[PDB]
């Protein structure tokens, strides 16, 4: 399973 | 019995010629499983292995979900960092991104992996304790403070040592047949002369899984490691790998060579040499 | 800025057999950026419907991709591989050496 959307760099 | 799952993120822009293009490719081991490509007609997480086909709709939806936000967000990121290094709008860039854990025998979490590239250079990483970062230059450290302001890394440990030593021991569990079998190489030693004094001996590895292996020529019981072509070790297409090892030796002294083979599917470690 | 060129593989995925049915394969790999354009040639002419491997990479970033296609190889017919990238002047053509 994918980890969630982290944040934008 | 050591593994590991490994999901890898390449977006890459391409000005003119439309947005920047996002894919995710998920592993287990040396086996692809999931693939998402956002220049698809209908852009979703899709299955690559059989094992997986099994999961359910609320799976397949939510990783879609995942991967079409992080479309959008690595297009922002690919805008921020070509400000962070002061680049044209001309030019095509890639981040790349790998994370993922390494489980031992028991499936107990051995360590997390996260990295970042850009253009093919390190970036940034999560350090070892899944709770630090190392930036490569000032432009990664504007990102640094922004994943500290995220809590990013505390959010990557808890996948780390949670879902991500979790769904990999489900995935193991449902394709044991494959994921937990180890393929021996088939092994075969070959002789292509080159001249009247030296002749090539190529010592040949087929059909293994997974593609770990140790190939090496001994010459007297010892390592030719200065003098050993090592191929890359390359896919069949079937899952298996491939690999040769050759030494360029003098004719007649051919059986002062041994190759030797190491690979998990091997029950001993085997030696060969030519047979004319 | 920092670009690699691909190292080309061409075999077969079994041991090859004239009139046997098998796959022809080319591995590209080690290469930076990923825009590549890689065909099969059959006498020197495209193959029509070869199919690729998602595009994934190396510990050191670098890019890779299988290229194959089914085929049953003569002892008359020669099959190559020929690939392009920002990295090659001209496209570079790989010949299938059957033995190796």
């Amino acid at each position: 399973h994918l980890a969630s959307s982290g944040h934008s760099y | 019995g050591s593994h590991s799952m490994r999901y890898f993120y390449t977006a890459m822009s391409r000005p003119g010629r439309g947005e920047p293009r996002f894919i995710a490719v998920g592993y287990v081991d040396d086996t692809q499983f999931v693939r998402f490509d956002s220049d698809a007609a209908s852009p979703r997480m899709a299955p690559r292995a059989p094992w997986i086909e099994q999961e359910g709709p609320e799976y397949w939806d939510r990783n879609t979900q995942i991967s079409k936000t992080n479309t959008q967000t690595y297009r922002e990121s690919l805008r921020n960092l070509r400000g962070y290094y002061n680049q044209s709008e001309a030019g095509s860039h890639i981040i790349q991104r790998m994370y993922g854990c390494d489980v031992g025998p028991d499936g107990r979490l051995l360590r997390g992996y996260d990295q970042s590239a850009y253009d093919g250079k390190d970036y940034i990483a999560l350090n070892e304790d899944l709770s630090s970062w190392t930036a490569a230059d000032t432009a990664a450290q504007i990102t640094q403070r922004k994943w500290e302001a995220a809590r990013e890394a505390e959010q990557l440990r808890a996948y780390l040592e949670g879902l991500c030593v979790e769904w990999l021991r489900r995935y193991l569990e449902n394709g044991k047949e494959t994921l937990q079998r180890a393929d021996p190489p088939k092994t075969h030693v070959t002789h292509h002369p080159i001249s009247d004094h030296e002749a090539t001996l190529r010592c040949w590895a087929l059909g293994f899984y997974p593609a770990e292996i140790t190939l090496t020529w001994q010459r007297d019981g010892e390592d030719q490691t200065q003098d050993t072509e090592l191929v890359e070790t390359r896919p069949a297409g079937d899952r298996t790998f491939q690999k040769w090892a050759a030494v360029v030796v003098p004719s007649g002294e051919e059986q002062r060579y041994t190759c030797h083979v190491q690979h998990e599917g091997l029950p001993k470690p085997l030696t060969l040499r030519w047979e004319p | 800025m920092i670009q690699r060129t691909p190292k080309i593989q061409v075999y077969s995925r079994h041991p090859a057999e004239n009139g046997k049915s098998n796959f022809l394969n080319c591995y590209v790999s080690g290469f930076h950026p990923s825009d590549i354009e890689v065909d099969l040639l059959k006498n020197g002419e495209r193959i029509e419907k070869v199919e690729h491997s998602d595009l994934s990479f190396s510990k050191d970033w670098s890019f890779y991709l299988l290229y194959y296609t089914e085929f049953t190889p003569t002892e008359k017919d020669e099959y190559a591989c020929r690939v392009n990238h920002v990295t090659l002047s001209q496209p570079k053509i790989v010949k299938w050496d059957r033995d190796m």
